[PDB]
RNA sequence: GCAGU
């Protein structure tokens, strides 16, 4: 089965045999940088692409060049876990092999003079850990991914959003990756219209006049020529027949035949085929139908030299008999026939001033660069340098697929700058959309809308410092001192550095992680975010882009996304999408070839997912593979419809496709409204992880899953048997088949204890494994936060009884328990560090001492000689944690207290007590002390202590490690030796330095000797390499902030206990705020004593119709019911064959349920150590969309000799009288969210005031003050507080004199404000007259 | 200089050294951030202080549940002045010394402080005046305040991590103005209706839904009582059930034309629930007004002839009372929502099966070009409609009547005891429109542009939706969810409009 | 933190005031002091309000 | 419209402080006006009773 | 920026 998966089996009532197992659920992250930085021989991906876009960058006159050879990125200075506690960023040196070559001053080909190569070091990049989490400047940061527009051309419209006549008017736009927009448009006459950068707008054909295309040409292009041979009779006109669709004829048509149509009538297409059929190309028209015709050519009087009609000007019977004159014979139209064909680009010709290329290029400069005088040269390079210069114009390869894609060429790809026919073609078919001939793009299709992830954003940002680089080595290859120096030092680290470092720390997705438990960090990695440089802004984003699109089937869930104001810019991927190689999200389908539903699976992206038809992945299927039913629901083009069994192409590869990993953790989904799960889905991410992780007893079978996938679990990488395992520490011994040659074959596994997390958590490992118990590759070796034998435990099972209690439980409250508050359920543990900064004032340095003035000598009880607390001291709020004083002068007192100095003599002292207090409410254990000195200040006592505790540790951890691993080399030495040649009885005695120079007779095994005394040398070797390095690192100074001398860490530890106020949710959005902490003799209690532990509210039910957290309930009751009987059999000691038979019963309950848990091949003691893990409730697994049906909750429940109903009659646990009716009992699944009363809860009287504005600080933090703002005064106004408001304005915030008088008249037991002018009112008028403006009081 | 008074007025903003258009003079005053708005119109405030909000259902309707941490910080001041007073300390030094240390005679200093001292609770939005009440505060041990149930649904607050700030009044004027004008006592009126707000709720119209109906064959059926107090006597003794049909002596008194109360008593015809919930009714309100099953609406009703008949000091009463029993006989209810509550009526199937027989004919009318897809769409969703509407029928009338039960052996039926029913019923939480969900079908959904699918959802939430159905139920889900958080920036604006018009 | 109705303006405090309850401390030692000299003959309390 | 009726108040403290602060404040110091304090906007502003 | 109401 498994090892680690067989003590404790969950049940699993799914239904739909799986054909896809779940990914590795951060692999869009770590794919994404693992392109970044990785090598690439061909120079497509990260640096390497990022290189090649710039290098070689060859000098403004040609002398010399700088080209690159290649990158390298070199080793980190320190640790992820020594950058986390030094407060450092995480990252590698960027070493680039750069070459400068240099010519002679006159080369026939640029032969070379000389070629200087060597390694130049550009800026640091920030490595990713193998989380997906970047530590920069000591936190853990998440660049979190980014759904923006896929570069291309996009037609869309306004739909008679302008003009009041509902005229839709369309319009093109061409985004580039890098560049300018262009836009064009159709105005509410048909002018097409350009614009570039969105500013104002051009005639379209003035980009026509810029490229070298004359206005005869541009009829060419966007027309259909119409030809009038002028023979003998009056405009003998040639014609194809098609062209006669659909008009009013008011001319007969008469040719060596019949009169087709009489005059006056609409012709139909069988009149076409009528002309067609009897092969009539050319006709007799009246005299008249050139009057309204517009010419196509140029023509001239070759008599007078001089052109008789200009293109696209109207032809009229006088200019007729003009032109008639000159003898020609043929005469060109354009054809415009309406409703199939447009006047369009010739009505916009009739607008435009320009007529020839450089007026044009003139109009651009003019609507680029306005008050600037345009010459020749400038705005032909404009122009060039617009759209058409590889510098400044990137249509990307996505750019270009997309391009291409849209104006239905052959290729895929292409040049990355646009051309003359890319322009024309976007004219083209919005001239065709314009004619019905096409449909508009939807723009939040996501076909059109792309990911960009953070390989590739910060890819982007590495060659924006490489251009600003690149302009500063070609301002420096223009000089003349060429010839002795070296191309490092040319290059300035600090722009590709300072583009990379702000990035990564200061950019809008670069976001603190979510750290609560390991689903809200497996969920920050998954994020999409619409948002961002480049996305949008959540103000200015529509209703329609917040949308659930019909392409979010399996790529983004439609459940999970935030509440507030971005809802719908923030997605969560779906649990099997993926990106394509463009960036596309895809999700996975089985093919379905002739109805037998293959398990081959091809990964759809959206475009490919509307031209076939893909059965839901809840229609029934035999083991054949064919849908049993006839009529299978399918989704066809993003609409939803019953089809044959024949038509379906695709299938969905599984129920839990649709949802993301948060949403498919949620039991029962099928059965909560969508508001609901959203709510569920947000709030399981801000569960604290407890001290005893409790597994779900209903769960949806994704926990293993989620918890491994995030690394905060310690998962064997080898299998092995475990030799030593211990609370910090695992050493495994591992198989003999997965150990390589010349190794020790032993893993060792350190345990990251308490430590803090982003949101002051303690994230704590706890080794899972027993002494010698053998593990497999895969098996979870020690747990994490929130995790309970490798599956993901967010809270804890409560007994809930579906009731209102008194009154307890009104408006989502919760009652809860004092049994729950004894068993320390919710009780967490939260780490605070707390720094003491000892800085350098310009009065002297601030010193950390013990001798403080004014201060207790029992406040000094818990420092340390030093001035710093003691480890392990237990501290309430405002205990002293690290004594400090600063230098302060120029006391000068009142002679008040001078003549109070006189009598009693006490002399003030010259320091102040500026020490680091617990802050008030916390009471917690100091569980770690840092103190980090600036080098040349001397170290005091605690920190000459805590190095030489750093250095007995790191020494001590060195040397367990080298005997772990040279115990486990000289057993495989052993191990070796006694395969042939048998010492076994002499090699005990020989003590084990011996046996390297023990000569084996070779047969092969003295490689292996060879190989296993070598390995073990250079074990020796790098032991030594490594403890001069730990002892360097320690003993060095640290880099601190210009200013400060040192800096005390004390890392407080609280253990909040639960209580009312703090907030309780379940995973189906019922939140609530704990309302009452009850005894244990108030509960409910069933006919056997058993009381309650939670009593919730049936109302918050029917209304927001979550009916999962009923059911979940209802089989909670099943499941610990199995449970409760299982305990039961392990009291009285039966016999493990009735065991067997029971937990067999309670595994094989279900309707052709998929999974098979066979007992009789596991041995005695794997039964009794599974029935002794499930002697708490037997862990049950509904799947998302396929989970339990009611029928097998109710047989469970009757399995387990429970009421089927659910339902069991309590009583009053105060008055001992049975409720009247029976009250839904079961086991919830509860958790605590992060939303503490603690961290709530903030009053002052007084305190800081601001600066500027006399007003009180903004929060708890600065001790607050809440703001009385807008509203609150209206609500005082409508009332007649007249009084109250006028104190809340006056003597409360500002009324500087008038605050003071209010405490000492509060304090002299006088309750009388006398207010005066609020300070922001003389601050407003300071600053009105600070313009010019003469404002006053007047009396 | 036209940067310094207005920047970005004329042509380019000047960034400088963050690449941010600096803010110049004008931009000091105006705007959402500028002076007037942000520190003229409204200002952070001392002696303020904010917690989490918690029922104390035992309060009454002018207390709040004030955490002693929250108040000994709150009243420093106060607490200074009462210990430099009463001798207890000898300076304000020495008795910030003593609060600092919290001795066990600053805690009897300040349950002496705050004991007819209000304190203005206000829950941010303050969409109204009744946003921001004063109430007495009880010092209690937590770090969560106790907001009184009954003024909920004027602040708009459910207990699921809602905030309030807490402001002390300092001066006489403060303070009157805060018991005279602001105290939730004197509020029970709205001002935008003159309907009362101050009103009974999700819990307490259950419990007194419960406890005001009637059952057909109930324990304790028929006899004869003395009075409301032998009721109780009945029904705490376990000799009769609160629904029994039953005869009640009941004295009720009238305001006379003169003025005062005149009584009557006679024989009425009641059930023991409404005997017992006669006993917390003052004394001038007729027996009609409890003698029927009291939703919602009949509850609020009752509080508003109340109020006009006796006024505003018996109505507080009556008001606290009346929580009190609902509370508790829901309680003693026992009302709960079980799987087998939401009854699905067996006769969904074969109407849904009807309903797919008549749009596949309806289809087949296409397919053969009788019909257009414009009006074949259009009869398919009026066709789907009635299907719907003849599925919430059935499920209504399984669901409301479901109580057949035996009088004298002849069986007859009777409004259903069912909870979910009994809570829609109520109007405590919930309306038809719920339960059709609950234990009907969902329907017809629409398309994220409004253009309803063709398809409905023929499950409901007892059944499972499957992938598909519950991909379209997420369509108008967080539409309507966008909505909401789009719209309070809009309803917002147009509150600020009409306060700075009128 | 990108958080635009916050700024580093208002998180500055202004250091320079005196706390209320060292005026109150403040006046409470004027009127302490004035007693406790009020409690000693004219001419060498003025001697100590005059030093 | 009510914005139209606030900004057109004969009180410039009450449409300064409404919105369009710039507008308001040049006709009003271009005027040479006058605001006697006399609606609750301008008693708040001042700290007044309303 | 990210959450809570
Ligand atoms: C080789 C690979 C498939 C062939 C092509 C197809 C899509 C291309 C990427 C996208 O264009 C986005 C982005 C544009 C930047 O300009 C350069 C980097 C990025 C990541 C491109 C790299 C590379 O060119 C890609 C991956
Ligand atoms: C059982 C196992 C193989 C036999 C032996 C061989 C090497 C031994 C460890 C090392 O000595 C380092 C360290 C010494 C401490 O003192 C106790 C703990 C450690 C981890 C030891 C545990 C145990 O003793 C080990 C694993
Ligand atoms: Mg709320």
């Amino acid at each position: 089965y498994s090892y680690t998966e067989k003590k404790r089996i969950r049940k699993d009532f799914g239904k739909r045999p799986q054909v896809l197992d779940v990914p590795y659920l951060l692999s869009i992250q770590l794919d994404s940088f693992q392109k970044f930085i990785e090598q690439d021989p061909e120079g497509q991906y990260g640096l390497e692409a990022a290189f090649r876009s710039v290098f070689p960058i060859q000098s403004y006159s040609g002398n010399s060049e700088l080209q690159y050879v290649s990158y390298r990125l070199g080793e980190p200075v320190f640790d992820v876990q020594e950058c986390q506690i030094r407060g450092v960023t995480y990252s590698a040196p960027l070493r680039v092999k750069l070459r400068l070559v240099i010519y002679e001053r006159e080369a026939p080909e640029g032969t070379v003079k000389d070629i200087k190569e060597q390694e130049v070091y550009m800026g640091e990049i920030p490595l990713m850990t193998d989380n997906g989490t970047f530590v920069i400047n000591g936190t853990e940061r998440v660049i979190v991914s980014q759904l923006h527009r896929s570069p291309g051309v996009f037609f869309d419209s306004d739909k008679g959003k302008t003009h009041s006549s509902g005229k839709v008017l369309y319009n093109a736009r061409i985004i580039p990756y890098r560049g300018s927009w262009l836009d064009f448009e159709f105005d509410p006459k048909d002018n097409l219209f350009v614009r570039i950068d969105r500013r104002r707008k051009l005639p379209a054909t003035i980009i026509l006049r810029a490229l070298n295309y004359t206005t005869e040409q541009i009829l060419d292009l966007f027309f259909e020529k119409v030809i009038f041979e002028i023979r003998d009779n009056k405009l003998q006109m040639e014609l194809v027949p098609e062209r006669l669709r659909g008009e009013t004829a008011s001319f007969d048509i008469e040719a060596n035949g019949k009169v087709y149509v009489e005059k006056g009538r609409r012709i139909t297409a069988r009149h076409i085929r009528q002309l067609e059929k009897d092969d009539v190309k050319l006709i007799e028209v009246p005299v008249e139908y050139i009057a309204g015709k517009v010419v196509a050519k140029d023509y001239i009087d070759e008599s007078t030299g001089e052109l008789i009609c200009a293109a696209n000007m109207e032809l009229s019977l006088d200019l007729l008999a003009k032109l008639s004159q000159s003898g020609h014979k043929r005469i060109e139209t354009l054809f415009t026939n309406d409703l199939d064909h447009g006047p369009y680009i010739s009505e916009t010709l009739r607008v435009d001033p320009t007529n020839d290329r450089l007026s044009a290029l003139v109009e651009i400069y003019r609507m680029m660069r306005p008050g600037e005088p345009p010459t020749r040269e400038a705005a032909e390079s404009l122009f060039e340098n617009l759209f058409f210069s590889e510098d400044r114009y990137d249509l990307s390869a996505v750019g270009r697929m997309k391009f291409n894609r849209s104006l239905l060429r052959e290729e895929i790809e292409g040049s990355g700058i646009l051309s003359k026919d890319d322009i024309i073609d976007v004219m083209k078919k919005l001239i065709d959309i314009r004619n019905g001939k096409g449909e508009v793009d939807d723009i939040d299709h996501l076909g059109n809308r792309r990911i960009r992830s953070v390989g590739e954003m910060a890819e982007n940002q590495f060659r924006v410092g490489l251009v600003r680089v690149e302009r500063a080595v070609k301002e420096r290859l223009s000089l003349g001192d060429l010839d002795t120096l070296m191309p490092q030092d040319m290059i300035n680290a600090k722009p590709i550095s300072a583009a990379v470092k702000e990035f990564f720390g200061s950019s809008q997705l670069s976001q603190f992680m979510d750290q609560n438990n390991p689903l809200s960090e497996i969920t920050h990695k998954r994020r999409i975010s619409a948002l961002g440089p480049g996305g949008l802004t959540r103000e200015r984003a529509g209703f329609e882009v917040r949308d659930v699109h019909p392409t979010h089937y399996g790529r983004v869930c439609p459940i999970e996304t935030p509440e507030g104001p971005n809802i719908g810019l923030i997605n969560s991927l779906s649990v099997y999408a993926q990106t394509n190689e463009y960036g596309f999200l895809e999700t996975p389908y089985r093919k379905v070839t002739d109805g037998v539903v293959t398990d081959e699976i091809h990964y759809l992206s959206a475009i490919e997912e509307g031209n076939y038809v893909i059965a839901q992945a809840n229609s029934n299927l035999d083991e054949e593979g064919h849908f049993v039913e006839d009529l299978v629901t399918c989704r066809s083009k993003g609409e939803s419809s019953l089809f044959s069994r024949d038509q379906v192409d695709y299938m969905d590869v599984s129920t839990q496709q649709v949802v993301s990993v948060g949403a498919s953790l949620i039991p029962f989904l099928e059965h909560d409204d969508a508001n609901r799960a959203l709510m569920g889905a947000n709030m399981q991410r801000q569960a604290v992880p407890t001290l005893r992780a409790d597994k779900p007893l209903v769960g949806t079978g994704m926990e293993r899953a989620v918890a491994v996938d995030s690394g905060v679990t310690a998962v064997a990488k080898r299998g092995g048997v475990v030799q030593y395992v211990d609370a910090s520490r695992i050493v495994i011994k591992v198989n003999e088949d997965e150990m390589y040659p010349g190794e020790a074959g032993i893993d060792i596994y350190n345990l990251t204890k308490y430590t803090r997390s982003n949101q002051n958590t303690c994230i704590n490992q706890m080794p899972c494994v027993s002494l010698g118990e053998p593990v497999e590759r895969g098996d979870v070796l020690a747990d994490g936060p929130s995790t309970d034998l490798g599956e993901l435990a967010l809270g804890q099972n409560m007994r809930v009884a579906f009731m209102p209690w008194n009154g307890y439980n009104f408006e989502d409250s919760i009652l809860v328990s004092e049994r729950v508050v004894q068993e320390d359920r919710f009780t967490t543990i939260h780490i605070q560090e707390l720094a003491c900064v000892s800085r350098d004032t310009k009065l002297g340095p601030e010193e950390i001492t013990a001798d403080i003035p004014n201060v207790g000598e029992a406040a000094l009880s818990k420092l340390d000689e030093s001035g710093i607390v003691y480890i392990g001291a237990e501290v309430t709020g405002g205990d002293i944690l690290v004594g400090k004083v600063t230098p302060k002068g120029e006391t000068q007192l009142t002679p008040e207290e001078k003549l109070l100095r006189a009598i009693f003599g006490e002399k003030a002292s010259d320091v102040k007590d500026s020490s680091l207090r617990v802050p008030n409410g916390v009471s917690g254990t100091v569980i770690d002390v840092q103190v980090f000195t600036r080098d040349g200040v001397e170290k005091d006592k605690r920190a000459l202590e805590i190095e030489e505790m750093q250095l007995k540790q790191a020494k001590k951890d060195l040397s367990e490690e080298l005997q772990i691993l040279e115990a486990g080399l000289f057993s495989r030495i052993r191990a070796v030796l006694v395969a042939g040649g048998v010492e076994a009885e002499k090699l005990d005695k020989l003590p084990r330095d011996r046996w390297l120079e023990l000569g084996l007779t070779d047969e092969e095994k003295q490689n292996q000797l060879e190989q296993l005394a070598e390995q073990y040398d250079e074990l020796k070797h790098e032991f030594e390499k490594k403890l001069e390095a730990k002892r360097r690192k320690i003993t060095q100074g640290d880099d601190l902030a210009p200013g400060v001398l040192k800096i005390v860490k004390v890392y407080l530890a609280v253990k909040r206990r639960i209580q009312p106020g703090d907030k309780m949710a379940g995973r189906h959005g019922n939140k609530g705020v704990i309302s009452k902490i009850n005894p244990i003799e108030d509960m409910p209690y069933d006919e056997n004593g058993t009381p309650v532990d939670i009593v919730l509210n049936p109302l918050g039910v029917p209304s927001r119709m979550n009916i999962g957290q009923i059911l979940e309930t209802h089989l909670g009751m099943a499941a610990k019911g199995i449970g409760d009987k299982i305990n039961a059999m392990l009291k009285q000691q039966q016999e493990v064959a009735k065991l067997r038979e029971f937990i067999q019963r309670a595994y094989d309950l279900g309707a052709d349920v998929r999974q098979k848990v066979d007992l009789s091949t596991f041995s005695d003691e794997e039964v009794m150590r599974l029935a002794e893990n499930l002697r708490k409730g037997m862990p049950i697994a509904t799947p998302v969309f396929d989970g339990a049906k009611e029928a097998e909750i109710k047989e469970l429940l009757k399995l387990g000799d429970l009421p089927t109903s659910g339902q069991i009659r309590l009583y009053d646990g105060r008055t001992g009288e049975q409720f009247e009716r029976p009250v839904t009992v079961g086991y919830m699944y509860m958790l605590k969210l992060n939303h503490l009363v603690d961290d709530k809860m903030h009053a002052r009287s007084t305190g800081s005031y601001s600066l500027v504005t006399q007003q009180p600080l903004g929060g708890k933090a600065q001790f607050g003050g809440q703001r009385f703002g807008e509203m609150e005064v209206w609500a005082l106004e409508a009332y007649g507080a007249a009084y109250t408001l006028q104190e809340m304005l006056t003597v409360k915030s500002d009324d500087v004199n008038g605050r003071t008088k209010m405490y000492k008249n509060i304090v002299d037991g006088n309750h009388q404000m006398e207010p005066g002018m609020p300070e922001s009112f003389n601050v407003l008028l300071k600053e009105i007259r600070s313009l010019g403006i003469n404002i006053e009081l007047e009396d | 200089v036209d940067a310094l008074l207005d920047n970005g007025r004329r042509g380019r903003a000047i960034t400088g050294s963050n690449k941010r258009p600096l803010k110049s003079l004008a931009d000091m005053i105006k705007g959402k951030q500028g002076r007037f708005r942000q520190n003229l119109l409204g200002k952070r405030v001392d002696y303020s202080g904010r917690s989490v909000i918690t029922v104390g259902p035992y309060l009454r309707l002018h207390q709040c549940g004030l955490p002693k941490k929250m108040a000994l910080e709150l009243f420093k001041p106060f607490i200074y002045g009462k210990l430099e007073l009463r001798g207890l300390a000898t300076t304000i030094k020495a008795a910030k010394k003593m609060v600092e240390r919290e001795e066990a005679v600053v805690w009897d200093i300040l349950d002496e402080v705050i004991r007819e001292h209000p304190v203005l609770l206000n829950r941010a939005p303050t969409l109204h005046r009744l946003g921001i009440q004063a109430f007495e505060p009880v010092l209690i041990e937590g770090k969560a305040i106790q907001l009184h149930p009954l003024v909920c649904a004027a602040y708009n607050a459910d207990f699921d991590g809602d905030q309030m700030a807490v402001h002390v009044p300092l001066t006489l004027e403060a303070q009157l103005e805060a018991r005279a004008l602001m105290m939730s006592t004197n509020n029970i009126l709205s001002p935008a209706n003159g309907e009362p707000i101050i009103v009974p709720s999700q819990d307490v119209v259950l419990g007194l839904y419960y406890m005001t109906r009637d059952c057909v064959n109930a324990k304790g059926e028929g006899m004869v009582l003395t009075g409301p107090k032998e009721a109780e006597r009945l029904y705490r003794s376990g000799l009769a059930s609160l629904h029994a049909r039953v005869k009640v002596r009941i004295t009720e008194y009238e305001k006379d034309a003169n003025g005062e109360l005149v009584a009557k008593t006679s024989l009425k015809d009641t059930t023991v629930g409404r005997a017992i919930l006669w006993m917390i009714v003052p004394k001038g309100l007729p027996y009609s007004i409890v003698n029927q099953a009291l939703g919602k609406k009949a509850i609020s009703k009752m509080l508003n002839t109340c109020y006009r008949i006796l006024g505003l000091k018996p109505t507080v009463i009556f008001a606290d009372q009346i929580m009190y029993t609902g509370f508790a006989y829901a309680a003693r209810s026992g009302a709960s929502v079980g799987i087998d509550d939401m009854v699905i009526p067996e006769k969904k199937h074969e109407i849904i099966s009807e309903a797919e027989a008549e749009v596949a004919e309806i289809q087949e009318q296409f397919q053969s070009g009788l019909v257009t897809a414009g009006e074949r769409y259009n009869k398919v969703i009026d066709i789907w409609a009635a299907a719907n509407d003849r599925v919430s029928k059935a499920m209504m009338d399984n669901l409301q009547t479901e109580t057949v039960i035996n009088r004298d052996g002849q069986e007859e039926k009777q409004v259903s005891f069912n909870s979910i029913y009994m809570m829609a019923d109520s109007g405590a939480r919930g309306s038809a429109a719920q339960i059709r969900q609950l234990a009907g079908m969902r329907g017809l959904m629409a398309k994220p542009d409004g253009s309803i699918i063709e398809t409905p959802i023929t499950a409901n939430f007892r059944e499972g939706l499957n992938v598909l159905q519950y991909f379209i139920s997420t369509h108008g889900a967080r539409k309507g969810l966008a909505d909401t958080a789009l719209k309070t920036a809009n309803s917002g604006y147009l509150t600020r409009r009409l306060v700075d018009v009128a | 933190g990108d958080d635009e109705d916050s700024h580093l303006g208002d998180f500055i405090e202004d250091t320079t005031l005196e706390l209320p309850l060292d005026s109150a401390t403040t006046e409470s030692l004027r009127a302490a002091t004035h007693d406790v000299l009020a409690g000693l003959t004219a001419r060498e309390a003025k001697v100590l309000r005059m030093r | 419209g009510i914005t139209k009726a606030s900004l057109a108040t004969e009180s410039f403290i009450s449409a300064a402080s409404f919105q369009e602060t710039t507008r308001v404040l040049t006709e009003a110091a271009v005027a040479g006006k006058r605001d006697e304090l006399r609606g609750l906007k301008e008693n708040v502003i001042v700290g007044r009773l309303i």
